[PDB]
């Protein structure tokens, strides 16, 4: 039984580096998914989320982050923004449930928390589960910028800031996303 | 589902002082994993869409006066106005933030003494 | 202002015996973690957020809790372990320390 | 850039070894290790470092998280005699690990 | 599900053009990648192509030699290499991963001889 | 600006049905869902259902099913809801309101369509 | 080995600004969130703020909000607790601190013990 070993975890990873782990060789009991709701998004694309005990899926996924708020519903099949077409892109086929709640006890500081970043600028869009770690400089004017970062140089993982006492919007929401497969 | 009384249902009380109504449910509405307790409130004027004063326990709202102070945790809920004015002549309704279905609780008529 | 009660501040136990030290909270709070403090040098980080040990630790060191009560449990006292320890705490406010943990052997 | 213990380890059959590979920044449990008869392909053994792949049996508890890491075949049979590597997922470019090679 | 790979023998001064075909799958959403084997030292990541547009990535060492073309309808892809030097003598793979994105190498193929000593 | 404009009033014949509806402007149509409440007087409210106008994943109220078909249009941005045969006890007022990308309180809302079910 | 130094301990007049130094060693600098505490002695460990080096930011304690004011050098790896108004009840050690993990310090200095005189 591991599915408590991603779902309270302690630190979920940034938008850009986001975290993984592959769930194999045990089967699962799906009792803490639709049995305890306390999960505000569910949207279970794919399988209908209630008939999972009687169903048998080896390796599985569970890549899981942390993004701002007013930004959950970009972690979708086909949706763009600038977190599902810079960061994390969901592709037309999957088949899994997005699971998201609010958690602003846990991931929010007095004055910006500034540890969970997401790459604003980019060269082009992002494949379906393509992850970007590089930290280039993006040199957005035509004048080759070779890591001055001045006028039109910008470090391209601009930063987050939650603090706790802004709106629903403005909130760090700790998104796990199942990514279920055949076989 | 979930059934919510509220032990006040009418209120008079004159302007300048401390109302304070209530609201219950039947599950402890604490999920285990973020801690923050679920509510909701409201606000309708007759002749009048309602309008949100406060969410989760007690956070209001951006528009509204700081007047509204929510409380409650688990089962049994409070919402507090501090200085009662002209402008609150509505019902107040409760309101099930938790779980499916979302079981709205009865209305609280407030008159001005 | 999320005030904090480590009620056990003077603790006399014996070595090898199992004794236990709680942190009373206020407001609800996440996950607490513990640093320990030797007395006249720097502390160190002792718990991650209620019972992953921090990778330099002896495994005696395991503390429990959720919600708003938080305690520690050691199994078996040692005379090596004559320090102190704090407690932080996870929120969105600032963070504050506890009241102090002396274990001290009678 | 990862790095190994030993180039090459005599170890018996009734005998357990453990082989490590530290790393030189810290990659969140995104390595791998592989098998390579010196005839064919090195065959994917065991992923994410902790979990096992299919068509390996239970002999290879990989382990290991944060920086260094540990592969360890428990009760080695006379069929077991290969090339085991290590790699990263995380920063590009996918830098890989010395060649060890298990014998007798 | 597996892979299929060729053989080859070039000219020290000539140019090579290596292959790999793939089967069993959906070609255009996975990341074809390339591995190198000297004699010892170890393997050194080469590059990785993406069949649906050729995005490709590599790496500085080997870049300006390895030219990672792919093609969506024959299922088949290609690295060519230019300017051939000593220590390019060995023998090649090309390899997928698990699932999509970030995760293990998996399905390998078998090896590619190519000596360009003499 | 969050505006929800709503219809004002609709007479109907006992053993008919429907079509109500309600228009959202000022944000946005395919990120927020919405959600209908029925007021009928004392008895308080009682949710609906609910729509998501981006994949239309639409749930209901176990009291409310095979009476009330929910029905989103990202077309000219407006919402529906077709309530079908009515009966005596369907003289209410039933709101529009919209959230449901992270919470599930209703903030803005429509002024209310008043029903009638006589001769 | 990732540590963090600090200045030596000091023992100035009352009422001038003093400066404590703070050295960045290993860990990436522009990462870490830079917490303060003091330490009474006999006395339980307090907080006074903490300040980013990204793009410094900082904020205070209400109990030390003029008493300090926090600087740390970009390009240098340093940090700087500027005390101001030095008086006799301010006798007590102030550690560094540096974290990322939520509320939870990784690292420590060595402790720069100021002492009143008079
Ligand atoms: C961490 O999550 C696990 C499940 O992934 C929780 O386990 C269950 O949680 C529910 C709700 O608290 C309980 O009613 C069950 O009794 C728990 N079952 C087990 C196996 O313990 C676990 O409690 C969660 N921990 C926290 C932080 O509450
Ligand atoms: C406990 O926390 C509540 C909410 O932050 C606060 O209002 C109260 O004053 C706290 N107790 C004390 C004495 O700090």
């Amino acid at each position: 039984c591991p599915f408590g070993e991603v779902f309270n975890a302690t630190r979920f990873a940034s938008v850009y580096a986001w975290n993984r782990k592959r769930i194999s060789n045990c089967v699962a009991d799906y009792s803490v998914l639709y049995n305890s709701a306390s999960f505000s998004t569910f949207k279970c694309y794919g399988v209908s989320p209630t008939k999972l005990n009687d169903l048998c899926f080896t390796n599985v996924y569970a890549d899981s982050f942390v993004i701002r708020g007013d930004e959950v519903r970009q972690i979708a099949p086909g949706q763009t923004g600038t977190i599902a077409d810079y960061n994390y892109k969901l592709p037309d086929d999957f088949t899994g449930c997005v699971i998201a709640w609010n958690s602003n006890n846990l991931d929010s500081k007095v004055g910006g928390n500034y540890n969970y970043r997401y790459r604003l600028f980019r060269k082009s869009n992002l494949k379906p589960f393509e992850r970007d770690i590089s930290t280039e400089i993006y040199q957005a004017g035509s004048k080759p910028c070779n890591g001055v970062k001045g006028f039109n140089c910008y470090f391209p993982l601009q930063s987050y800031g939650f603090q706790p006492t802004y709106g629903v919007g403005y909130q760090p929401y700790r998104v796990v996303v199942l990514s279920f497969e055949l076989l | 589902d979930i059934v919510m009384t509220q032990s006040p249902s009418s209120l008079a009380m004159s302007v300048g002082q401390k109302v304070t109504m209530s609201c219950k449910s039947s599950q402890s509405l604490l999920n285990s994993y973020n801690q923050e307790n679920y509510l909701a409130w409201y606000q309708q004027k007759p002749g009048q869409s309602p309008k949100l004063l406060v969410y989760f326990a007690s956070t209001r709202e951006s528009g509204v006066p700081d007047r509204f102070i929510g409380s409650g945790s688990g089962t049994d809920f409070t919402l507090t106005i501090s200085s009662v004015q002209a402008e609150d002549l509505a019902d107040y309704f409760c309101q099930q933030h938790y779980s499916t279905p979302f079981t709205f609780g009865s209305g609280t008529k407030l008159e001005i003494k | 202002q999320i005030v904090l009660s480590q009620s056990p501040t003077i603790l006399s136990a014996s070595p090898g015996e199992k004794v236990t030290m709680t942190c009373r909270a206020n407001s609800s709070v996440g996950f607490m973690h513990w640093c320990q403090q030797k007395p006249g040098s720097s502390p160190k980080p002792w718990i991650y957020a209620t019972s992953n040990l921090a990778s330099g630790v002896p495994g005696r060191f395991s503390g429990s809790g959720s919600g708003t009560s938080y305690s520690l449990t050691i199994s078996r006292v040692e005379a090596e372990d004559a320090a102190t320890y704090y407690c932080q705490q996870w929120s969105s406010d600032p963070p504050t320390f506890g009241s102090g943990t002396k274990l001290e052997i009678k | 850039v990862m790095t190994q213990s030993h180039k090459f380890l005599s170890t018996s059959v009734g005998d357990r070894v453990n082989i490590t590979c530290k790393a030189s920044q810290d990659v969140d449990t995104a390595v791998a290790w592989y098998q390579q008869k010196p005839g064919q392909s090195p065959k994917l053994l065991i992923s994410w470092a902790s979990t096992r792949h299919t068509g390996v049996p239970d002999r290879f508890t990989g382990s290991g998280s944060g920086t260094d890491f540990t592969l360890t075949i428990s009760n080695v049979q006379s069929e077991d005699l290969a090339d085991y590597f290590c790699q990263q997922y995380s920063p590009y470019p996918y830098t890989f690990g010395g060649g060890t090679k298990l014998e007798i | 599900q597996l892979a299929q790979s060729g053989a080859e023998l070039a000219r020290p001064g000539a140019s090579v053009k290596l292959s790999c075909k793939a089967s069993g799958y959906t070609f255009t959403r996975y990341w074809m990648q390339w591995v190198k084997q000297r004699p010892g030292q170890g393997l050194e990541w080469i590059g990785a192509i993406y069949p649906g547009d050729g995005d490709s990535r590599y790496t500085q060492k080997f870049k300006g030699k390895a030219t990672l073309t792919a093609d969506k309808s024959s299922s088949t892809a290609y690295m060519q290499l230019s300017s051939l030097a000593s220590e390019d003598s060995a023998v090649y793979y090309c390899a997928r991963r698990n699932y999509y994105g970030y995760d293990a190498f998996a399905y390998w193929g078998q090896g590619t001889l190519v000596t360009v000593s003499a | 600006q969050v505006q929800l404009q709503q219809p004002g009033a609709e007479l109907v014949r006992p053993g008919a049905s429907v079509k109500l509806s309600c228009k959202a402007s000022g944000y946005t149509f395919t990120s927020y869902w919405m959600n209908w409440v029925k007021q009928r007087p004392e008895q308080g409210l009682e949710w609906i259902g609910r729509i998501d106008p981006y994949d239309s994943e639409t749930h209901y109220n176990q009291k409310f099913k095979d009476k009330a078909i929910l029905t989103v249009d990202k077309s000219s941005t407006t919402a529906y809801m077709q309530l079908s045969s009515l009966t005596s006890e369907d003289s209410a007022v039933y709101y529009c309101a919209r959230w449901g990308t992270v919470e599930w309180f209703f903030d803005y809302w429509g002024q209310g369509t008043t029903l009638t079910v006589s001769q | 080995q990732v540590q963090l130094q600090q200045s030596g301990p000091e023992l100035v007049k009352p009422g001038a600004s003093v400066r404590i130094s703070c050295k960045a060693s290993g860990y990436t600098f522009t990462s870490y969130y830079i917490h303060w505490v003091k330490q009474r002695p006999g006395q339980g460990l307090e907080w006074i703020g903490w300040i980013y080096p990204g793009n410094v930011k900082s904020i205070y304690n209400e109990k030390f909000k003029g008493k300090a004011t926090l600087t740390a050098d970009k390009s240098s790896n340093t940090a700087y607790m500027q005390l101001s108004s030095l008086t006799s009840e301010d006798s007590a050690v102030y550690f560094c601190a540096g974290e990322e993990h939520g509320n939870y310090f990784d690292f420590w200095g060595q402790g720069t013990t100021l002492t009143v005189s008079q």
